[PDB]
């Protein structure tokens, strides 16, 4: 009952503004399907979808605890929820994964590194995963992962993935108060809402009033994010949590989002991967045709547009903006870790994102010493 | 199946999973019940 | 029992039938006779290749 009464949520009670198609508002609703305020003038109210979803279908069944919350709300409310109401200890680790949101397919050899990279990181640790919410792409490559975890050992993975209210399928079905809603793992192919991962542990549901769009959970994770690392981890020597951010493939949007990574204090360390393609090739490519830095010379600057205009199909200026936000990225360079298959790029997953913590934390050995000690991992 | 019919960007026609548990079932493919509950076929929703 | 600690107890027997059956294949891959099965299949395919 207490989280009716702390967390609120929004509907959509606009003009109705047509736009391009009548039916369709600016929250993208019908028409007759109703009941920020810049043109949807929502309301606030307490909230009517929370407690636990049990997944019938796809495999394994696992319940997944969510709650509804609205988009502006402050983070302390949202850490408090996790730690007391679902019981979660404050984590080791945090994992950000960000990447496209268009569904895409890797190398076999690829996926299993990553899977395994990612289930054994988020075992010994005992980190918090960050992912979409939603069952498309690189989230969708999480789920395998850890559909290929549970189905080998047994463990706990907590993998709170954060995703719009209104771009979920089947919304009247997660209607309740501490009530388990089934959920179905079907997904039509006419819809363009895509159903939640049936292999996540809990659910940060964002609505801003608007349904089929993006954009609702964004800042909300990354404030959370930032509120999370905040908090003091239990060594208490005087150090937060550390916080990565894992990128596979991506899109144009990612690179803005690795550069407010980068661009914040204190600094969040970057690992991507290499043979996804899109963002993270283009970064991989920037990378070791790199030199001094920000020091990069015209032929590869002139192989980089066009492999921007090429790959992401983008103008001429469009490339060149990216490439001065490749450039703003790249000023930063020694907080990047890329993962190469092969060769001599740690040959693991969990080598390179530790690692990166390690220096991207940049402080004394005794720290470093206790950061490994609370996740136990005597090895590295 | 698995590698083939089952494979990403697959269209379904509505009912027609249900029809396929029930040929399962009745010529006794244990295995292709597992393909199916593990490609999204909830058994509360077909059982009348 | 009530509803809520039959809901325990349900969840309960659902963390012993996994543990149980995922047991029986770590023992089964442990089993020295599955360890040289798998072994053979492997050294074949590195013969040819």
């Amino acid at each position: 009952s207490w989280i009716e009464r702390a967390f609120y949520k929004r509907e959509c009670v606009h003009i109705i503004p047509s736009t391009k198609d009548p039916h369709r508002c600016c929250c993208g609703r019908l028409i007759g399907q109703h009941v920020w305020s810049i043109s949807k003038h929502t309301q606030l109210s307490p909230t009517d979808a929370f407690g636990t979803i049990e997944f019938q279908g796809g495999g394994h069944s696992n319940k997944a605890m969510y709650v509804r919350v609205s988009f502006d709300t402050k983070p302390d409310l949202l850490l408090h929820l996790m730690t007391k109401e679902w019981q979660l200890e404050l984590p080791k680790l945090l994992i950000s994964v960000h990447g496209g949101l268009q569904n895409f397919e890797l190398q076999p050899k690829l996926k299993q590194v990553f899977g395994k990279g990612l289930i054994k990181a988020a075992m010994t640790t005992g980190a918090w995963i960050f992912t979409g919410g939603v069952n498309t792409g690189v989230i969708r490559h999480v789920g395998d992962a850890l559909k290929d975890h549970a189905s080998k050992s047994r463990g706990k993975i907590c993998t709170i993935g954060i995703a719009p209210w209104g771009i979920v399928e089947n919304q009247e079905d997660l209607i309740g108060r501490d009530v388990v809603r089934p959920y179905q793992t079907m997904s039509n192919p006419m819809s363009k809402l895509t159903v939640l991962n049936s292999m996540h542990s809990h659910f940060i549901l964002a609505d801003n009033g608007t349904t089929g769009k993006y954009g609702a959970e964004v800042k909300l994770r990354r404030q959370l994010e930032k509120h999370i690392s905040l908090q003091k981890i239990n060594t208490r020597i005087g150090q937060g949590v550390p916080v990565v951010a894992l990128i596979v493939e991506g899109g144009p949007n990612v690179i803005s989002i690795v550069l407010e990574y980068l661009r914040d204090t204190p600094p969040v360390p970057v690992v991507v991967c290499d043979g996804s393609g899109r963002a993270s090739d283009i970064l991989a490519f920037g990378h070791k045709y790199s030199e001094e830095g920000g020091l990069i010379n015209e032929s590869l600057r002139d192989q980089l547009l066009v492999t921007i205009q090429k790959t992401f199909t983008y103008t001429r200026t469009q490339a060149q903006h990216l490439f001065i936000i490749l450039m703003e990225c790249m000023k930063k360079k020694e907080l990047i870790t890329v993962f190469r298959m092969g060769s001599e790029g740690h040959q693991d997953i969990d080598l390179a994102i530790l690692t990166a913590l390690l220096k991207g934390a940049n402080a004394s050995a005794p720290d470093q010493l206790s950061l490994a000690l609370a996740w136990n991992r005597v090895d590295i | 199946a698995r590698s083939q019919i089952f494979i990403y960007g697959q269209q379904w026609p509505v009912g027609s999973l249900e029809q396929a548990m029930l040929d399962a079932l009745v010529l006794d493919r244990v295995d292709f019940v597992k393909l199916l509950i593990e490609n999204g076929v909830s058994m509360h929703r077909f059982l009348t | 029992i009530t509803d809520d600690e039959l809901k325990k107890v349900h969840d309960f027997e659902e963390q012993c039938i996994e543990e149980y059956f995922r047991e029986k294949d770590d023992r089964f891959n442990s089993s020295n006779d599955e360890r040289i099965r798998v072994t053979s299949e492997r050294v074949e395919n590195m013969s040819m290749r």
